[PDB]
């Protein structure tokens, strides 16, 4: 359908970003994790800790 | 057709904080992408073309890159100014086509809002409406409930709230809430109340009014 | 300067006609492509149509085909954009903008945009009421004044305070489409407490649509 | 300026359809004049816009 998956961005300083992703509920995850991996690029290997059934995430970069 | 698709939806980072928007082409189209800002209200700025190339006196804290069919806005260092929703374009086939755009906000530390009222005016009590107007100036988050009550009575579906953009020096937003009634039933009433509820109070703040006061 | 000023938009009937233009300075449109490109009210970027005045070849958006024309006069250095057929989906603010200028291959330059609203409903002035400042809008030594402009259609309004010597501390809030179909908005200005009753506030409200202008004066009850 | 006997034709159509109003006669007019490569959608256009309005 329409859903906004929530994002809490969480890097190894201590800094926090909050981004949605909007689409069905497919589309919406395949692109966090899409975005997860291309940030990892740059902030250090990510993990993915998903809540409320996958519709909120959070995700931490190891540095 | 070449579809652009931009990720994500939206991102709210601080003031120094290094921000990345990506955009995706549904096949290749080289280096041929533009990315532009654009403020509520205004024509989009360029920001950079050809995926990487920095548009004449654009600060240098935006770059781009590219890898395969895989596009990169970054913002080095946001600044409060830097709010706006930003799309990327390809030039690539035509039709040149643009991505959905992606909102940028700024995240800043909690401020409650100033908040007071209005009673309708003489002039509009003279035609056959009242307007009651509850204003929340300068506040972060934009979250906030709002409720009206005529003599302690909760009113629903009678009102309307429009909120600002952010401010481009302090990030805060303001809101409005207007309760619209027929001159006839505000006449009928006394006590008019505004309840607010937001992170930065530590209960909720009323702010009243009696008719004719 | 390089400068692009569109002009046209306004309110037209679903099935009517409007013809948009796009006058530029500062360079010859004879140079480099000219865009069309709309926005919908909350919606994104969608492009409409191009052309290469140099030898008059256009393009266009499948969804405008055959119902919107693009041309140039080269001579009056201006584009068009003609649109007929008109339907509730092409209400958008329109932009021209340049491309290939200076060798620059993206839109460089972009007009301020004119809004299209394509409906049946008719043209109407705005009310335009005070929000006095009163003991209930003031706080630490600083006060809250506005203007309520009720009850207008199409947009937009125009809101500035003092011809536009008082800029800050305003908020001018969008507009919002009450039930009635008509819009409606409010200015607020915050002003020092001790300023009311010596300083002479009053907003300048413009509905161009309507012809309406209106300057209020705002006072303590 | 001038015209020849292909664009004369699409005029002559336009002109002659019975249920547009005149705004959108001369609308669809200006766009053959605009934009003679859209003339054949322009007329497409202008026929299901006639043939709504019967
Ligand atoms: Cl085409």
């Amino acid at each position: 359908s329409e859903v906004t998956i929530k994002v809490n961005l969480i890097f190894a300083d201590g800094k926090i970003q909050t981004a949605e992703f909007k689409g069905t509920f497919e589309e919406a995850t395949a692109e966090a994790y899409r975005y997860a991996a291309l940030l990892a690029k740059v902030n250090g290997e990510y993990t993915a800790d998903l809540e409320d059934g996958g519709n909120h995430m959070n995700i931490k970069f190891a540095g | 057709d070449i579809q652009m698709t931009q990720s994500p939806s939206s991102l709210s980072a601080s003031v120094g904080d290094r921000v990345t928007i990506t955009c995706r082409a549904s096949q290749d189209v080289n280096t041929a992408v533009a990315w532009y800002q654009q403020k509520p209200g205004k024509a989009p700025k360029l920001l950079i073309y050809s995926a990487s190339f920095l548009y004449s006196g654009v600060p240098s804290r935006f770059s781009g890159s590219r890898s395969g069919t895989d596009f990169t806005l970054t913002i080095s260092s946001l600044q409060p100014e830097d709010f706006a929703t930003y799309y990327c374009q390809q030039h690539y086939t035509t039709p040149p086509t643009f991505g959905q755009g992606t909102k940028v906000e700024i995240k800043r530390t909690v401020a409650a809002p100033s908040v007071f009222i209005f009673p309708p005016s003489d002039e509009q009590l003279k035609s056959g409406t009242a307007s009651v107007v509850c204003l929340l100036n300068n506040f972060y988050p934009r979250e906030a409930k709002v409720q009206w009550k005529v003599d302690n009575a909760l009113q629903s579906g009678n009102s309307q709230e429009s909120v600002t953009e952010q401010d481009s020096k302090d990030s805060t937003y303001s809101l409005s809430s207007t309760l619209t009634l027929s001159k006839a039933d505000y006449e009928k009433h006394k006590v008019y109340a505004c309840e607010v509820t937001h992170q930065g109070l530590s209960s909720p703040v009323t702010k009243s009014f009696n008719r004719g006061e | 300067e390089v400068q692009l000023v569109e002009s046209g938009g306004g309110l037209v009937q679903p099935g009517g006609s409007l013809r948009l233009s796009c006058a530029a300075s500062g360079f010859n449109i004879k140079d480099t492509y000219i865009h069309w490109v709309r926005q919908a009210p909350g919606k994104g970027l969608e492009w409409v149509a191009r052309i290469y005045p140099t030898n008059g070849y256009t393009r266009y958006a499948d969804s405008v085909k055959g119902r919107f024309t693009i041309s140039a006069d080269t001579s009056k250095n201006t584009a068009y954009l003609q649109m007929n057929s008109l339907r509730a989906e092409d209400t958008a603010v329109y932009y021209c903008s340049r491309w290939g200028g200076d060798g620059f291959y993206a839109m460089d330059y972009w007009g301020q945009g004119t809004l299209v609203t394509v409906s049946s409903a008719s043209t109407k002035g705005p009310s335009v009421f005070p929000l006095a400042p009163s003991s209930k809008s003031t706080s630490g030594g600083t006060a809250a004044l506005g203007c309520l402009v009720k009850d207008y259609f199409p947009e937009p309004v125009t809101v500035s305070w003092n011809s536009g010597a008082l800029t800050s501390g305003v908020h001018t809030f969008p507009a919002v489409l009450q039930s009635s179909g008509l819009y409606s908005l409010s200015s607020v200005v915050t002003v020092p407490s001790s300023s009311l009753g010596t300083q002479t506030y009053i907003c300048n409200v413009n509905h161009k649509p309507s012809n309406t202008k209106v300057d209020k004066k705002v006072e303590p009850k | 300026g001038s015209y020849n006997k292909d664009q004369q034709s699409a005029f002559y159509e336009i002109l002659n359809m019975p249920n547009l109003n005149e705004a959108q006669r001369n609308g669809f007019i200006q766009s053959l004049k605009d934009d003679p490569s859209q003339s054949t959608n322009v007329l497409g256009e202008a026929k299901k816009l006639n043939e709504s309005q019967a």
